[PDB]
């Protein structure tokens, strides 16, 4: 009847982690905004139809 | 202004130490006090006490690292001389 | 590195301007300028030393003016835009013998002679290094050293092979004051002159250092007294403790 | 757009991109001459080689090289 | 109430330098903070009065520095105070951080104070490096080249970051101009971080050399620690006046009086004297990327310090083994500086690697293990069973 | 950050073993009298840092007379460290007076906080 | 409590821009302060990124400004933002000081706030003048010459003060270099004075456009005045974007694109547009010393303002004659600017003298007399006897 804790709970960690993956996704969308115009990233950044 | 969190130092009056009772202070004005009466005999014997209790913790690391630096520097100026050039050849390759 | 690439250690010569109170020997600076002008100035620029700094240091006013008027500098052009020259004045700088870098490397077998305005402050050892460099050429290199042709040996240069020639020989210049001008005398004079050229503030720096060290030592001892004074109420403070009545 | 403006203002300017390339003449350098130039803030050694130096270059065994590489 | 308490502006002057309750047992090692403040004011005032005569073009930098040292009245005083005071600024800052490590001022509740201190340390290293590159001597040019190529080690992005830093293709006129602008700018960020540092200090007060509370016997700031700081201010000005007026070019490197030549590399490229342990840490790693990561980790490992000190008493005052290994660490840091000043030669590579390992082992292995052993030794020394 | 239950467990494992006690109790009290907190007139429970709420709790727990004695020992330690001297040999804390007086208050606050954290993170017996 | 209240750093952010109790009736004229803060950040950031490409020699200043406008990527954006934003900085500051005069924010208990505001105004005029001389155009050189000769008017000392300012005998290379150093320096003093300004504001809170207390109905800073300031921030950026991108050189003087020539005097030497009322005040006095004293007294007469407003109600909102004479004063200040832009010709000398007299008479005679008459009129309008 214990738990794996370090003041943060393992239940709490699995409760927040399906949102933390979306936080990583929105941060990658933020980098994809702020890093165009940089011609090194444009080897990857224009592929489908921004060209 | 807003309130702030609990600190561990208050101010003059509510400093936050434990309550104290029956502990009396005694101090004399420095105008009736002779300053630097305790420089002679003090800077000899108290300074030797402060050196004796406290030097060896500084002197052993200084000794270790100075001996290690001196042995390394001596081995450097050995193997970049004419005598140890074949040893420089075998340890540089 | 070995000792050959590092160069031999220049020893501790007892200069007349070492020590925290001794200044330059200005007669030695005057003779060092004479040896500079008659030996070094064929091949070394002195680009950062104006003429006005020698007035009152190693020469008088008219001496510097009549030494500067022997040279030609670029005047502003005339009323038809033609470039013209003018004799020098006190506000100009000491000109180099070479108009650009490529003429220097052409006239000195590729090696560029460094400007000597800061050369005693840009070498480790300093004065001792310059003096041992000048008076350090052997008559013949040690056995087993293959010099590249056109280069010379002295052990004080880092690597051993220098592209300078031994240019201090016995009595190649005459001194104005009649001092016997041997090689070591001329080398000591030019090293003192180059110390002046790198550090023209040296005299005033040491006397303002004397004033500042005296005033700050006096302030430090006075402040030790005032700290021991205003803390005397706190060093001698005493505490006695009779433990209180436990009924309360 | 503001971050692009204030960061791309610190990149290489127009005139330092102008001097990015040098256009040295092949017909002006002689055979037995080395040319040392300051290009792109760096030294560059230029040499017109002879075919015997080519034969000397491409016929040294690779085991005499700590980083072996052919001439072409 | 009094006017120093009721006024809005003088209440800060009051609550910081007049009626601040200080612990009455602090020795002269609690004076390096005031000394760093004085030395920062020295650096800023000499920087302004010397940057009124400085032209930051690459063809006019070294000539303008020599114009300061020759033509400007008392300009040699300004430059010599400025460079030697930067050396004393790092020496007093090293002594201040050693006071922090020794007496346990990093521990709770002063973790914010320690982190703002590490931020000030990084910004000061940046300021000193930029100002040393503003001289544009031989060492200035080639040190700027080596540090920015270290920034080119970053994978997939780094070359464009370095072409952004240089403003070109090598260390050229835009590089020196932007280093002068940044070097004028970053000390005011250091002043703002110092004010934030004083706030994070003032919310809990200073420590004391015993590691117990100091809430019982407080004495004010005014006249007591004012005149104690005045004592060390006059001693600091005395030693600075010695190394400015009698031997100014001792701490510097003589190659910095050669003008900046991109074609001639020096025989030994070495930074100025205080960045040498970090340069040795970076040179000890046989990789560029891991070298840069290890050089920045050698400062972030000061941030991981309050979480590894498992000693239940504050500070190394009353502990034997922690005090001994502290002086092992200090003389190891000096040995890092002296390894970095040497060449890449046998056996200095192996000693640089061992010295870097003992640095990181002190911050990560030695402190928690020795603190745990010292705790258990304090317990079983006095508890009988 | 040692969590006094843990140091008490290690120390009791050392003390209850005869070999380990016979080996490292002379090392222990040699470490104590080389530490030199006695010479300033302090006890070791006067030396534990008290700027965390569990030790602050254990200082509220403490009786009055021991609190006044602890306050006097702190003020005499600050004054003796200020004068850069030591207390005379008659005023040093002896070996018998160096009693772990605050240890049980600290340990019961440790057990209370540990039990609160465990019960704050329980599962349910399904 | 909350983390924004218990943290040391975030408590200032809280008590200044999150939970600051603002009066709930303040209109958009209480937004110029946030607008000045934004425009100061604009000036500083463009100044840094444009001073990475600026060389401050007298032979290389104008060429480096044109190097910024031609060779630097987006450098025309930087210079045009910088100059036109300095113009908007003075326009928003003039509107802010007019908000101060109108609603009576200078009165007690806000005299410290008003005095720190006048200090910020003097430092900003100094910064704009130094940065305008850093361009070294025709107007820059000759304006620097005229202002420093005005400093030579000081009796028995002034010529040596001016040889100290110039660093020579006329406006030359040391003058432009020290103007660039001082011009880099003084905006950080302005930032420190702004922080002191915010402290002196925060000890009593803002006023309101009614002149009564606002302690009854306070609403927080956050989301309310945050989004109201965001509205005027976007309007300010819109108008700045118009005057930068579509008509950049309107507010400037076209003679400033002629390089600095000490031999050719211009046909009409005029400062940039906002210093023209002060230039007209100084030009209206037929004496050099009295002219300089009158020009500085035209700013110190703002300090003598809270001691002459004898109106017992705060602010000109509910008073007729004070509101009318306030707009007399505002259009008089505009007429001072337009007199100063003209030549020294009949009848502009006589109109400049009358306009200067109406300026000083508003600050010294009109306000106390009209406030006394308005007080007695308010009394006898409602009290019957
Ligand atoms: C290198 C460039 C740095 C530039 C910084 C300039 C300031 C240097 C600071 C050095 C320092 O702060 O060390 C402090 C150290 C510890 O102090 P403490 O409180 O434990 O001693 C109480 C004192 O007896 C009270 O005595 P009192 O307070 O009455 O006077 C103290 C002394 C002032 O001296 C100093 O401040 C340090 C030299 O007055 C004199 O009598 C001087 C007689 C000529 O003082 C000592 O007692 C020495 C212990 C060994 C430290 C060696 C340092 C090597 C790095
Ligand atoms: C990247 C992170 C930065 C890390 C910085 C690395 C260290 C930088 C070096 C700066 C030198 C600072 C030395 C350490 C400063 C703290 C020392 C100290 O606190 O002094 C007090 C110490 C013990 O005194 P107590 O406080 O314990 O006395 C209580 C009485 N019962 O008293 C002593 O034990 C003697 C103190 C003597 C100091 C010796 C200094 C040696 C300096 C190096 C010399 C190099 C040449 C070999
Ligand atoms: C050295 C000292 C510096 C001194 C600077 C002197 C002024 C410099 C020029 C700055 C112009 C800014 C003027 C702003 C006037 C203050 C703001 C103001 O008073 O507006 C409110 C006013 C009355 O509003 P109430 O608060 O009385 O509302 C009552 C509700 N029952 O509403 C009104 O009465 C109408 C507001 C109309 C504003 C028009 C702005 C005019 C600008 C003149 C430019 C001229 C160009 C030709
Ligand atoms: C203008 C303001 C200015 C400020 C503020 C300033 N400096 Fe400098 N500093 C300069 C200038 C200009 C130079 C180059 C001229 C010189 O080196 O004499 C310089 C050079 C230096 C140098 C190289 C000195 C030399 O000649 O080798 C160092 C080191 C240095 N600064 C460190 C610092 C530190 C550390 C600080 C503050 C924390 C600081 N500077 C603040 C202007 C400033
Ligand atoms: C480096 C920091 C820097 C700061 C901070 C700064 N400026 Fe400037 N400013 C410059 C430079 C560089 C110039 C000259 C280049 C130019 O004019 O484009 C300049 C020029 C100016 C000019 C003349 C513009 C022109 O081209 O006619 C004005 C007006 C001005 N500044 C006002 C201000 C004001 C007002 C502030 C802040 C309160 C300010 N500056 C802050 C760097 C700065
Ligand atoms: C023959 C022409 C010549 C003359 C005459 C000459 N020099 Fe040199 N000197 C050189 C050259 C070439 C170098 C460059 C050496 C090198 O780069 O390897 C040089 C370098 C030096 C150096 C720097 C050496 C180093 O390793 O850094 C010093 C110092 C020096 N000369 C002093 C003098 C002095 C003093 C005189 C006047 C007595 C003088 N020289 C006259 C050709 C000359
Ligand atoms: C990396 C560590 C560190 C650095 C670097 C640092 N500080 Fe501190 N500072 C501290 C710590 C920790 C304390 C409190 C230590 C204590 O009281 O036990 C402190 C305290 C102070 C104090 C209070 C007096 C004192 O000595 O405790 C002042 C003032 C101060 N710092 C100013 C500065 C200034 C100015 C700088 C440089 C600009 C600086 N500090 C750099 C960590 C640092
Ligand atoms: C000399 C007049 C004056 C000047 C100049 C001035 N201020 Fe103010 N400022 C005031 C007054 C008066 C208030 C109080 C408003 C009131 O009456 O309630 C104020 C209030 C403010 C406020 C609070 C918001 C507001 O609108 O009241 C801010 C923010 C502010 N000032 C910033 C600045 C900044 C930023 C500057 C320039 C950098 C500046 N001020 C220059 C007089 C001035
Ligand atoms: C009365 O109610 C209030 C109120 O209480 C407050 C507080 C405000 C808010 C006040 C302000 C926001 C003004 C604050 C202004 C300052 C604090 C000035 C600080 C300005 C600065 C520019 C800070 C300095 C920072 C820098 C110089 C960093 C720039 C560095 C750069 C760009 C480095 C670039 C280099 C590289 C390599 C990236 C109000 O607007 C307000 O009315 C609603
Ligand atoms: C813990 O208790 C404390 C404590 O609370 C404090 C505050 C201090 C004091 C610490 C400091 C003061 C450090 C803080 C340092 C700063 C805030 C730096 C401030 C410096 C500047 C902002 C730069 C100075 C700028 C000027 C003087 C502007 C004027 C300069 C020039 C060049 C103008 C000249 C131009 C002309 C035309 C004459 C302590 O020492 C201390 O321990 C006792
Ligand atoms: C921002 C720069 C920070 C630098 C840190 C400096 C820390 C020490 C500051 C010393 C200030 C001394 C004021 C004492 C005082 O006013 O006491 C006044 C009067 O004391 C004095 O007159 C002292 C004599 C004059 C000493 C002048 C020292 C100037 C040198 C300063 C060098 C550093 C700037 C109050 O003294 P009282 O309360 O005991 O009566
Ligand atoms: C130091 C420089 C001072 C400049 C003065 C600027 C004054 C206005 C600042 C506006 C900040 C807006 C934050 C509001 C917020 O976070 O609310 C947050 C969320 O609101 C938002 O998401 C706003 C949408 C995004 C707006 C972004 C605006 C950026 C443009 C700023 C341009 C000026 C820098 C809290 O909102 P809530 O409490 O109502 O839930
Ligand atoms: C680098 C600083 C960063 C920010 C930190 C802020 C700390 C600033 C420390 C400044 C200490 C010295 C300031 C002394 C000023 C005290 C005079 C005073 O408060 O009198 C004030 C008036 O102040 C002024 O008019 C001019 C103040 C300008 C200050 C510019 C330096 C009297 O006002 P009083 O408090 O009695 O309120 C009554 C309301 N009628
Ligand atoms: C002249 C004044 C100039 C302006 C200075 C005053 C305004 C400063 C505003 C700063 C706003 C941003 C600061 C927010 C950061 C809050 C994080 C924090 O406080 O956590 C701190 C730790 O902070 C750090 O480690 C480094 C912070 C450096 C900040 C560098 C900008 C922990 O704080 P605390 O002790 O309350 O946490 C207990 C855990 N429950």
């Amino acid at each position: 009847t214990g738990l794996h804790f370090g003041r943060l709970s393992l239940r709490s960690l699995t409760a927040y982690a399906p949102n933390l993956m979306l936080w990583g996704g929105a941060s990658m969308l933020g980098l994809f905004v702020f890093t165009e115009g940089w011609p090194k990233f444009q080897d990857t950044l224009y592929k489908k139809i921004p060209l | 202004g807003p309130p702030s969190g609990k600190t561990y130092m208050g101010w003059w009056g509510h400093m936050g130490g434990p309550k104290q009772k029956g502990i009396t202070s005694y101090a004399v004005s420095p105008y009736a006090q002779k300053p630097l009466q305790g420089i002679f005999h003090n800077a000899v014997f108290n300074s030797f006490r402060r050196f004796k209790s406290q030097f060896l913790y500084v002197l052993i690391p200084a000794g270790i690292y100075w001996y290690w630096w001196k042995n390394g520097n001596e081995y450097n100026e050995f193997l970049y001389s004419k005598a140890g050039r074949e040893e420089l050849e075998r340890v540089n390759v | 590195m070995t000792a050959a690439e590092h160069g031999l250690h220049a020893p501790a010569y007892a200069w007349s301007h070492n020590g925290p109170f001794e200044t330059f020997d200005h007669a030695s600076i005057r003779r060092g300028y004479q040896v500079y002008r008659e030996v070094c100035a064929a091949c070394h620029s002195l680009d950062r030393v104006a003429w006005r700094t020698l007035v009152g240091v190693s020469h008088t006013n008219e001496e510097v003016r009549n030494m500067a008027e022997e040279f030609e500098y670029d005047d502003e052009p005339d009323e038809q835009g033609n470039p013209k020259k003018r004799p020098g004045k006190l506000s100009d700088y000491i000109p180099g013998p070479y108009p650009n870098e490529q003429a220097a490397r052409a006239a000195n077998q590729g090696a560029l002679p460094p400007d000597l305005s800061l050369i005693v402050k840009a070498r480790h050892g300093g004065c001792d290094y310059i003096f041992s460099l000048l008076t350090g050429y052997p008559d013949e290199p040690p056995a087993g050293v293959a010099l590249p042709p056109g280069s010379n040996y002295n052990p004080y240069f880092p690597g051993g092979s220098i592209a300078m020639a031994r240019v201090l020989f016995d009595d190649m210049v005459e001194y104005e004051d009649g001092t016997p001008a041997t090689t070591s005398q001329m080398a000591k004079d030019v090293t003192t002159f180059l110390n002046w050229c790198a550090e023209p503030e040296h005299d005033e720096r040491k006397r303002l250092g004397l004033k500042t060290v005296i005033i700050l030592s006096s302030l430090y001892l006075l402040s030790i007294w005032v700290k021991k004074f205003k803390w005397a109420g706190i060093k001698t403070r005493k505490f006695v403790f009779n433990p209180p009545k436990p009924r309360k | 757009s503001t971050v692009e403006t204030f960061i791309s203002s610190m990149t290489a300017t127009a005139d330092v991109l102008a001097m990015a390339k040098v256009e040295v003449n092949l017909a002006a350098i002689p055979l037995g001459k080395n040319v040392v130039v300051k290009w792109q803030g760096k030294p560059v050694f230029i040499r017109h080689r002879t075919p015997h130096e080519i034969q000397e270059a491409n016929s040294v065994d690779m085991s005499a090289l700590k980083d072996p590489q052919t001439d072409a | 109430m009094a006017f120093r308490k009721s006024n809005v502006y003088l209440s800060l002057v009051n609550s910081y330098i007049i009626d601040s309750p200080q612990p009455s047992s602090i020795n002269y090692w609690w004076n390096m903070g005031s000394l760093l403040g004085l030395c920062l004011v020295i650096q800023i005032v000499t920087g302004i009065f010397m940057a009124m005569h400085y032209s930051s073009n690459i063809e006019l930098a070294f000539s303008s520095v020599e114009h300061i040292m020759r033509d400007v009245h008392n300009g040699y005083i300004l430059r010599y105070l400025h460079a030697n005071g930067a050396s004393f600024f790092f020496m007093v800052m090293f002594m201040h951080m050693a006071k922090g490590l020794y007496y346990g001022s990093y521990r709770s509740p002063r973790v914010t104070l320690w982190n703002v201190g590490v931020i000030i340390f990084i910004l000061t290293i940046a300021t000193a490096f930029l100002g040393y590159c503003c001289v544009y001597g031989q060492m200035s040019h080639w040190g700027a080249t080596v540090i920015t190529n270290l920034f080119s080690a970053i994978p997939f992005v780094g070359n464009d970051i370095v072409s952004w830093l240089w403003g070109g293709f090598s260390v050229s006129n835009p590089t020196i101009q932007r280093f002068f602008a940044l070097h004028y700018l970053v000390p005011f960020i250091i002043a703002a971080m110092v004010i934030m540092h004083l706030m994070a200090l003032h919310i809990h007060g200073s420590s004391n050399p015993l590691g117990i509370t100091g809430n019982l016997d407080r004495i004010p700031m005014h006249s007591y620690f004012i005149f104690k700081d005045l004592v060390t201010v006059f001693l600091f000005m005395l030693i600075l006046a010695l190394f400015v007026f009698y031997s100014p070019n001792t701490l510097g490197h003589p190659d910095n009086y050669i003008p900046g030549n991109p074609l001639v590399t020096p025989a030994s490229i070495v930074p100025e004297w205080y960045l040498l342990p970090f340069y040795a840490i970076l040179r000890s790693i046989p990789d560029k990327l891991l070298g840069v990561i290890t050089m920045f980790a050698a400062i972030l490992v000061l941030l991981v310090l309050p979480f590894t000190d498992r000693s239940v008493v504050r500070g190394n005052t009353f502990k034997v083994l922690s005090k001994f290994f502290f002086f092992i660490f200090v003389f190891n840091f000096v040995l890092l500086g002296q390894i970095g000043a040497c060449h890449v030669e046998v056996p200095y590579v192996l000693m640089g690697q061992i010295a870097t390992f003992i640095y990181f082992a002190y911050f990560l292995i030695i402190v928690p293990v020795i603190s745990t052993i010292e705790n258990v030794l304090f317990y079983i020394g006095r508890v009988n069973k | 950050p040692q969590s006094f239950t843990s140091i008490a467990r290690i120390g009791d494992y050392i003390l209850k073993s005869p070999v380990l006690s016979k080996l490292c109790v002379p090392v222990a009290n040699q470490f104590i009298n080389l530490a030199g907190y006695k010479k300033l007139g302090l006890k070791f429970d006067d030396l534990i840092a008290e700027e965390n709420p569990i030790m602050q709790t254990a200082l509220r727990r403490l009786p009055e007379d021991e609190s006044y004695a602890r306050a006097y020992r702190i003020i005499r330690a600050h004054q003796t460290e200020l004068t850069h001297h030591l207390l005379p040999r008659n005023e040093w804390i002896k070996a018998q007076e160096d009693v772990p007086y605050l240890l049980p208050y600290i340990l019961e606050a440790e057990a209370a906080a540990k039990e609160k954290d465990e019960l704050d993170n329980i599962e349910v017996s399904k």
